[PDB]
Order: C-alpha cells, then structure tokens, then sequence
C-alpha cells in the first residue's frame, strides 16, 4: 500500500 | 479535483514555511545574538525548517500527475535531504527544549554546561546524529512503479515493516517525550519559586502563560500524528487502493510540512530579542 | 545685614558683562557664512569593525599616530587596537570596573583611565617585560571621575564630580593645582593643541577656560540649559563645543568670550553623549543617544551626516590627528570605524 | 562668615574675568572661517582620499 | 632585570641526542615568541627553530627538519630543545632568544648567554661581503649587507635586524626591521636603506663598539644570518 | 606577511580571553545597594562578607556583585545607568523613622524622604525592568516607637489599630503603591532580622527568582 511519503 | 487544489496546498506551504522562516536567518545573522544560547540552538531550527519546505515542490510536482519528473541519480537525492530536512528540524526542537529546561529548572549550575562555545558543538553534533537515522533511505532510495504505471520515489524494499517504527521513535515518540517533560518541568518550577519561596502576588504567571507551553505539543501532535498512523495502518492491515486514498495520505503528508511553517512563528516570535529585533526590523 | 550686601554688588558684576557680550556681537554668524559652500552628503562606510568588548562602552581615545586607540569599556576592560588590520595589541584589565573615561598619551608610552573609583590610574605600556602594568593610582578627588587626559608623560588633567579639576605630577603622585569654580558635576575636558589651556564643562549648564600653570577659572560661559555633557577643543585651539542634554551643540569663541552657533534640530530631542571635531575643523562629530552619532557641520549648523550603525546610544567618538578615521564606541560592545569613501 | 567668604570669592573673581580684551565676532568668528581655508584640502573626511594611500581599504 | 640562562651539552658522540633547555626568569614569558640561533665556532649565526606565543606555530630548520624539536613550558618559564642523531655539523654554541610580535614591538631583542654543544669525531641569503675592517675610534664606519628579495613588504616595513656580538659575548640588537633603533644601544648607531641594499651607519666608534656585524632578515622562514663584518681596533 | 601572521597570532590569543572573562562574569549576579541616609546599609552589608565600594560575597554556588553607593555626594542623574544592566537592586528604608522628620528644612519624618527616593529609583527608566527588593530594616526598634506614638505623624489618613504588625498594612503597601509599572518589575518586601540566613538567604532566593523571570523571558515562554 502506502509507505513512506507517497503510494 | 482530489489532485488538482490538493497540489496547489503544498505551493502555499513552499512560501510560509520557506519565507516566514527565513527571515529568522535574517534577524539572527544580521541584528544578532549570534553567540547567545537561545540563537544559535534557534538557528538549526530555521536552517532544516528553511530548506526541508525546498524539498516539498518534487513531491508536489509528483503526486499532481503521480509519477517521478525526474526517477534518477537525483530523484534518489530529493528524499536524500527530506530525511535530512526532517529528522534535524524535530531534533532541534528537542535540543531548544533541553535549552529551555537548564535554562529555567536549573538557573544556577546551567552556564557551567550552557556556553555558546558548545552550543555550537551541540549545533554541529545534531546534523550528525541526523545522517546515522537516515542511511536506510540513503541506500534504498529506488525506483517502483505498481500503482497505474507512472514510475515514481520511494523506497524500495530489500526489513520492510521496520522503516516506519524506526522512524516512530526517533522521529515521533522520542521528540515528544522529552518535550514533553522538558515543559513540564518549566511548570513546576515557575510555581515553586515565585509561589512558595522567594515569593509575591505575581504568581498569576503559572496559570496564565502556561498556554504558550502546551500550545507547542498542540501543534507538534496536530502536524505529526496521523501521518504516523496512516502508515502503521497501511503496514499491517492492508487495504485496497483509493482516489480518495491516494487524495487523504498525499493530504497527511503536507501536515507534516506545516510544522515547519509553525517552529519560526512558535520559537521566534514569543523570544525576547526577536519581539524586539523583528519589531526593530 | 551682609547677604545682599555682595548679592546686589554681584547684579553689577554681570550686569557690567551680559550687555558687554552683546555689545561686540554685531551680526549673525548664519549670515556671514552665506558666503562659502554647504558641505555636502557626508556618506561614511564603517570600515573595520573592531568587536571584542562586552558591555557598553564609556570611552575611547586615539593614539598620537593615528593607527592606535585606546577603548574602555563597562565590563572593565582597557583594549588597545591595532585600528589598521582590526587586532588587539594589548587587552589590559582594570581594577574597577567602572570606567568612565580613557586616554592616551602622546608619546605613546601610557595610557589613563578612571570613573567611579574616584582615581586616575595611568598604564605603563611599552616596558621591558611583556605586560603593561600600572605606574601611578592618582587619588585625591572626593566625586566620580569623568575625565583624564595627558598633557605629557608627566602631567595630566583630570576633571571630577566634586565639581573640582586638578592637576598632576605623575613623577611625584599629586595634585599640583586645584581648579574650583564649578558648581555641579563637571563632565568634560579638552586639552589645548598648545597644551597650555583647558575648557571644562559642568552639571551647572556653565563651561570654563583654565589655565594650566595659573590655577585660576579664566573665563566662563554659559548659554545651556541643562547638563554639559561633551568638550572637545577646536583644532584653532581657540573654540569649542559643548554637547548638552538640552539636545543641542553649541560652538564658543574664548576670545570672544560668548557663544556662537547652536546645532539643534527639532526632531531630535535626546542628549548628546559625546563631541570631537576634525582635521579642518569642519565636521562636528557628535555622539548622540537615539543610538546614532550626527556628523554636524561646524560652519553652516546643518546635519550633513548620519553614522547610524549603531545598536544602542553612541557614548564615545574620537578623530585622529590627520583626519583618516573615527572611532565610535557604543553602548552595544562595538567600535565603528569610519572612513568616506571617494 | 562662610557665605562671605565665598561672595568675596565670587565678587573679585569676575572682576579678574572683567579685564578680559575681547574682540568683536565678525573678527573673531571669521578667524574660525579663516582656519579651514589653510586645511580644508588636508582632512580626509572632509575631502575624498585616494583609495590606495587610503590606509582603510576593505 | 631580564635574564635568559639556557644549559645542558658538553660533549655528546655522534648518533646521540641530548636535550637543550633554557630557564627564562624576569620577564612575561608566555608573552614572547621564543627562538634557537646556533654559531658554529669560528663562523656565523644560523638559525634553528621557533614557537610562537602560546605555542601554536613552530617551524624549524631545513637542516634540523625532523631531528629537532621545540618545547615550550609556560608555568615554569623553559624553553626547551631536544635534538637526535647528531651530526659533526651541529657542533655550535646555542642561544636562546626571546621575541615579540604586536604593532611596534621589537623582536629579538633579548638574547641568552649561550651554551656551546661539541660533539667528538630557495630561501633568501644574506651577504655581507666584508670580513674585516680594521679602524680607529672617532670616525663613522658604515656596514652594508646585501639581500636576494626586496625586503620590504606591502604593509610597508622592511624585516632586517641588526646585531652585535662582542668578543667573548652574546648578540645584541642594535637596529630592528632595519631602521628602528632598540632598547639599551646608544644613539650612535643607526640604519637606513631600501628594498636590497642597506647600510648600518655608526657616526663615531667606541673602545666597545667594536665586535663582528651581523644582519638576519625576517620576511619569511628560514631565517637566515650571514657571515659578519668582523670590526677590528 | 610573517610578522604580521604572529600579530594575529597574538591577537586571537587576547580574543579568547576576553571570551572567557565576560563568561565568568555573566555568571555573577549584580545589586545595586541603595538607601535614603541612615538606612542601615552598612547592617546589610555586615551580614553578607571613596567611590564604589564594590562588596562580594558569594556563599552558596552563586557570585555575588553588591555596589554600595553611599559616599557619591553628587547627581545621581549622571552615574545611574551605568548600573542599567544589573540583576535587583536592594533598597533598605529603616523602619524606625516614621516620627523622626529631618533637620534639613522641616521635612516630613524621613518616610516622605524615602519614597521620596523609592518612587524615583522604582520609576526610573533603567530600572523598568530591574525588580527591587525591598527592605525594612528597624523591625525590633520601632515597636518601641509605635507605642509611643502612632503612625498619624507621618500619615494621618491610615486605619489605625496600633499595632506592630498592623504596620505593614500601612507602611509597606504604601511603597508598593509608588511601583508605577507593575507589569515588568516584581518589588519583593522583607523585614530585616538578625538572624544569619533570613536575609541574606532572602536575596539569595529572590535572585533566583528574578533569573528565572528572566530566562522565561528569555526563551520565549513568559
């Protein structure tokens, strides 16, 4: 899924 | 809609984050207290909150069109200095708290350890405290491109679920717990000195600018928050991917750059000096 | 039976010289000086930047050979700078920290200093061994110090605030001569070019001619309304200014015994910390206290500058001897050294 | 007695400043204005310096 | 007042070492920058090492350069040089001289009284052809000494330094930085010049004045003596 | 050049000397000692050891600067803000002068000849931020004095009740009520004993919370 600053 | 005036938050963010913080460089390097405590532990505060908001319009110029503009060598620095621009800039308000904190729980044995010859040793140690965090975004800074094809910036996964609750503590717990005790501390001593010792009527003070010490983890718990907990949900439960998803979590990011914009107003407007040298100026 | 014997007998004395001034004071000196040219915008950039000091700053004095100056400050600190490259050449620390006032003599060999200690304790630079070190503590005034200065290596002026100015023999260690007129504080002094006379200003609004061998008042003007603050001698040797918390600078002619030009202007109403003048005898130098020095024109009572890189109110200013530079202390640690530039 | 004799120390005392010859101003003044006619090239802040003898050059 | 006594030698064999020191008494010694001068027996002053006020700067000589070292200790006032793998070439008589260096002061000034140390078995020279002048007392006598650089510098001064070692002494300075005249020597002596050539002109000699001549300059490091102008009655 | 790399040397050398005198001594703590004539100065000073007399007397971790002004017979206007930068400024007032006028011209009894000077050095522009402490120095000698005679002479508009502890009531607010800005400055009041901590223990402690006041000043907060 998402993860860190984005998707 | 979701991408379009969502983009256009971040642009206003680059102004007030990147110029209503920069003019404390100004009042700090021209009409000085260069060499005080208080200035250049409030200088790093507006060095890494200055150019972490310079970091922003890559990523804004990702997620209107979602794709890297750049996916290189320099798309791989980009998150380089926004894990260098936000793990300094959330270390330095937890130096000024420390500051703060020998500065009024500990008046007498304070300046023993306070000279403004190692507080530019305490300045210079925090950057390098900064870069031993950051290395596993530094190495896996990658390239993917899952969602709709459109390649973009992130990190690519070799320890997967382990980033972002190394990230939790040293970015989000640990700032704000001592923090919060560092304020604490300032409570109970602004009363037990001019209500129970040495004393008077002025004792109205710990009730009333008691305020301005809880404003701060108000803003730095609104700002940090739930971006750590949209990943924590996005790592263990898994969920199907949303426009409005994709429009809440590139929403939650942009919080986090608010902070930034709230640390020069926060820090350098309630200070001594720069009620003066910004009404000077 | 006595009180107003002399009391009417003293309305004849000054009643026989308050007209007589007025009697030899045919025009206007703002209308005789028509005739010459208006200075100009006297830009001045702040060259070296001598910081280092860290409290405010009372006083400072020029070498003889233009390149040294001697700064004291409030944080008992008597610096000598090498005003050419910006270095210190000796920092020499004081016993009281309460300085008020600082000189330099003109052979170079020491340097003075004294304020609420009620001593003027003078500094033997040049020795054999590598310190300055102290020669002669010159004790003897009953009020605060506000004043040294050198008339050579062996004598030097002081004036106080028991309104008496004395002055010495270093050799021996003490008062050779008294000088009693004044009434209130006495603030200024400013030795002669020929060194045989001096001008002091007092608390009284009233400002008095020495002389140095003599011991009596030789003149007395007045024309000020509140406190002399600042006295430099004119490069003549035969005028000077006095600088007055009345916000105002006004120029006398010892010759002529009464004022002649008064430098006010209505927007500034705050005293007038300290005075020198120049080379020509042309710019008015005056360190004023909402924070910024006024480079006042001596001639045509105009500003024709503004030295406004001061924080806080400029306590002392000093011009050398062929005019190259000023100094201004102030009360924010930092010493502005001037200099136009073509 | 000590306030007289303080007034008689105030009484011959102008009387010593009363002798004092004092010229009129249009004489005296314009020797003032007469001074920087000598010295008016010779004072660097009045006149500009040459930058290179200039001993403060930034 | 000032006094500079400096020991420790004698006779030590090739391949030794032997630590100098010299006790300073008198004087603000952690004011002053400290220097080493050796003379060869028989032959000029040359020079050997050097630390500056507070010790951080310390140069040496080319011919020394990693043999010798240089130690200073401010709170016993001792000046310090220890010195490995002797050579037959450092046989010399050691002086220990002090110096200051603020706007106006006069370096070298003050020099020790020497200690001699046998052993058993592009950068500017200065020339003082003159070897010998045997004269009589009462007239000028000028000695002159010559330089590879132009000594004088942008700021303006000109770094050559006088001396005079008397028969059985230690140097003294007679004129610093060329032209200035030191603390202690009469008004006799004087010294002019520009950029390369300089002269040192006494107006009328004395019974004392006579000694060999010597002239070092200080532009930069080394620095360097030549052989002097040995002065004869 | 070369000689001129050894000036500047030299130089940094005195640089990092004024640089650690001007650390030591922002670290000491600065009072004016002040007072109307016999005000039992020299009792405050005798617990805690021709111009300045310059007293120190540093006793519990914490160096202490005391500037007894006392022999400056001139204008006070003219040496008062060299003492602008400072930390309190103890002002004494002996509590038994309230009947004791003064034989200058008739004054009034030696209270209007100290809020004279109190409602002059608390209104003062140096000191609109320089807290004063407060002490009241004659506390077992004019309860002798109030039985005697009332305190009507020096103020004949106080309540009454004619006691030794009413006299706070009535003396000590009536300086507090000269302290113009009260915003900025905190008057802090003893009652001066001759027991050996209660008041130098009491200057100690209300130092301390005039440092305080100024840190949170300082670093943002107040």
């Amino acid at each position: 899924x998402c993860f860190x600053k984005t998707c | 809609t979701s991408n379009a005036v969502l983009t256009f938050i971040y642009f206003v963010v680059c102004i007030i984050g990147l110029c209503g913080n920069t003019l404390v460089i100004y009042v700090i390097l021209r009409y000085a207290k260069m060499k005080t405590i208080t200035n250049i532990y409030i200088l790093n505060l507006a060095i890494a909150d200055e150019l972490f908001m310079l970091g922003l319009p890559f990523l804004a110029m990702q997620v209107a069109l979602v794709h890297w503009p750049f996916g290189k060598a320099i798309c791989r620095v980009v998150m380089t200095v926004d894990g260098i621009n936000q793990f300094t800039s959330i270390f330095c308000l937890t130096v000024m708290s420390i500051d703060r904190y020998l500065a009024v729980v500990h008046p007498i044995k304070s300046a023993k350890w306070r000279r403004p010859r190692t507080a530019k040793m305490i300045t210079m140690a925090v950057w390098g405290v900064s870069l031993l965090v950051i290395l596993p975004i530094m190495i896996y800074a990658g390239l993917r491109s899952n969602q709709w094809g459109r390649s973009s910036c992130t990190i690519n996964w070799p320890w997967y679920t382990g980033f972002i609750i190394y990230t939790f503590i040293l970015g989000f717990l640990v700032p704000l717990t001592i923090i919060c005790l560092c304020y604490l501390f300032i409570i109970i001593k602004v009363k037990s000195s001019g209500i129970r010792v040495g004393s008077s009527k002025r004792k109205k003070s710990e009730k009333k600018v008691t305020r301005m010490v809880s404003i701060v983890v108000a803003v730095f718990i609104f700002c940090w928050l739930p971006f750590y907990i949209f990943n924590v949900s996005s790592v263990s439960m898994a969920i199907s991917p949303t426009p409005a998803l994709k429009g809440m979590f590139d929403f939650v990011v942009v919080l986090t750059y608010a902070n930034s914009c709230a640390n020069p107003i926060l820090y350098a407007f309630l200070s001594d000096n720069f009620k003066k040298s910004f009404q000077n100026v | 039976s006595e009180l107003d014997q002399l009391r009417q007998e003293a309305e004849q004395l000054k009643n026989q010289i308050r007209d007589a001034r007025k009697a030899c004071a045919d025009a206007t000196l703002s209308q005789i000086t028509n005739n010459i040219d208006p200075v100009g915008r006297i830009q001045m950039r702040t060259r070296r930047t001598l910081r280092g000091h860290l409290a405010k700053i009372y006083a400072m004095h020029w070498g003889t050979d233009s390149r040294l100056l001697v700064s004291a400050s409030q944080d008992g600190k008597l610096i000598i700078w090498d005003s050419y490259t910006t270095n210190k050449v000796h920092a020499i620390p004081l016993r009281s920290s309460w300085v008020m006032t600082c000189a330099y003599a003109p052979s170079g060999n020491y340097v003075a200093c004294g304020g609420l200690d009620n001593i003027c304790s003078i500094y033997n630079l040049k020795t054999r061994e590598g310190n300055v070190r102290v020669s002669r503590e010159l004790a003897g005034h009953t009020g605060y110090l506000s004043c040294c200065r050198f008339l050579d290596d062996n004598q030097i002026v002081t004036s106080s605030g028991d309104t008496t100015c004395a002055l010495w023999d270093i050799e021996t260690g003490q008062q050779t001569t008294t000088f009693t007129g004044h009434t209130g504080d006495v603030m200024s002094l400013s030795l002669a070019p020929d060194t045989r006379l001096f001008v002091s200003g007092a608390c009284d609004a009233s400002a008095k001619l020495w002389d140095v061998r003599e011991g009596m008042c030789r003149q007395t003007f007045t024309g000020h309304e509140s406190d002399i603050n600042a006295i430099c001698f004119f490069p003549n040797g035969n005028a000077f200014a006095t600088g007055s918390d009345d916000a105002t600078c006004r120029l006398f002619d010892l010759r002529a015994d009464q004022e002649l030009m008064t430098y006010s202007h209505d927007n500034i109403i705050c005293g007038i910390t300290s005075v020198s003048f120049s080379k020509s005898g042309r710019l008015l130098l005056a360190g004023y206290d909402d924070f910024n020095c006024n480079v006042w024109d001596a001639l045509k009572a105009d500003r024709a500058g503004v030295l406004a890189g001061h924080d806080n109110r400029v306590s002392c200013l000093g011009v050398t001897d062929d005019g190259m530079a000023v100094a201004t202390g102030s009360w924010d640690s930092f010493l502005k050294i001037w200099n136009g530039s073509s | 007695t000590a306030s007289i004799a303080q007034a008689r120390k105030l009484v011959e005392q102008l009387k010593m400043e009363a002798n004092i010859d004092r010229i009129k101003v249009s004489k005296a003044a314009a020797d003032l204005m007469a001074y920087c006619e000598a010295h008016a090239k010779e004072d660097p802040l009045l006149t500009p310096v040459p930058a290179s003898e200039n001993p403060f050059r930034e | 007042d000032v006094q500079l006594v400096e020991s420790g030698g004698g006779l030590v064999q090739p391949g030794g070492s032997r630590k100098l020191s010299c006790s300073a008494s008198g004087f603000a010694f952690s004011s002053f920058g400290m220097h080493w001068v050796r003379q060869a027996p028989e032959k000029g002053l040359e020079w050997v090492a050097y630390i500056s006020s507070g010790s951080g700067t310390i140069y040496y000589a080319d011919t020394v350069k990693g043999r010798f070292t240089i130690s200073r200790d401010d709170p016993k006032n001792t000046l310090f040089l220890q010195m490995t793998s002797l050579r037959s070439e450092d046989t010399a008589m050691y002086y220990c001289v002090r110096s200051i260096y603020y706007y106006g002061s006069s370096p070298f000034d003050f020099w020790g009284q020497g200690t001699t140390l046998t052993v058993s078995s592009s950068d500017i020279v200065m020339t003082q052809a003159t070897s010998s002048v045997p004269v009589t007392p009462g007239e000028s006598v000028s000695i002159s000494c010559r330089s590879s650089k132009s000594l004088l510098h942008s700021n303006g001064n000109t770094y050559l330094y006088w001396f005079l070692q008397r028969p059985g002494q230690s140097p003294q300075l007679l004129i610093y930085r060329m032209s200035n005249l030191a603390s202690g020597v009469p008004d006799r002596f004087s010294g002019s010049g520009s950029g390369t050539a300089f002269t040192l002109t006494i107006s009328r000699l004395e019974a004392e004045d006579v000694g060999v001549y010597y002239c070092m300059q200080h532009l930069e490091y080394p620095l360097t003596f030549g052989a002097g102008t040995k002065l004869e009655l | 050049s070369a000689e001129d790399k050894a000036a500047v040397e030299r130089s940094k050398m005195i640089d990092r000397n004024l640089r650690e005198d001007g650390e030591k001594a922002a670290r000491e703590v600065k009072l004016l000692l002040l007072g109307a004539g016999e005000s039992g100065k020299n009792t405050i000073v005798k617990q805690m050891k021709t111009g300045i007399v310059e007293t120190h007397f540093t006793f519990k971790d914490l160096h202490f600067k005391m500037f007894d002004v006392g022999a400056q017979r001139s204008e006070r206007k003219k040496w008062i803000h060299c003492f602008e930068g400072v930390t309190a400024i103890i002002f004494c007032v002996a509590l038994s002068d309230y009947d004791l006028v003064l034989a200058e011209d008739e004054e009034m009894n030696r209270m209007h000849e100290s809020m004279k000077l109190f409602d002059s050095i608390c209104n003062n522009k140096w000191f609109t931020d320089t807290s004063i402490i407060l002490f009241l120095n004659k506390k077992d000698l004019f309860e002798e004095k109030i039985k005697k005679s009332p305190l009507t002479i020096c103020y004949p508009e106080y309540a009454g009740s004619n006691t030794y502890e009413e006299a706070a009531a009535y003396i000590q607010c009536q300086f507090e009520d000269l302290n113009k800005r009260k915003d900025t400055k905190e008057i802090y009041t003893h009652f001066t004993c001759s027991t050996d901590t209660k008041n130098v223990q009491f200057v100690f402690d209300a130092v301390t919370d005039v440092i305080i006041k100024n840190n949170l000043k300082d670093c943002g907060l107040f």
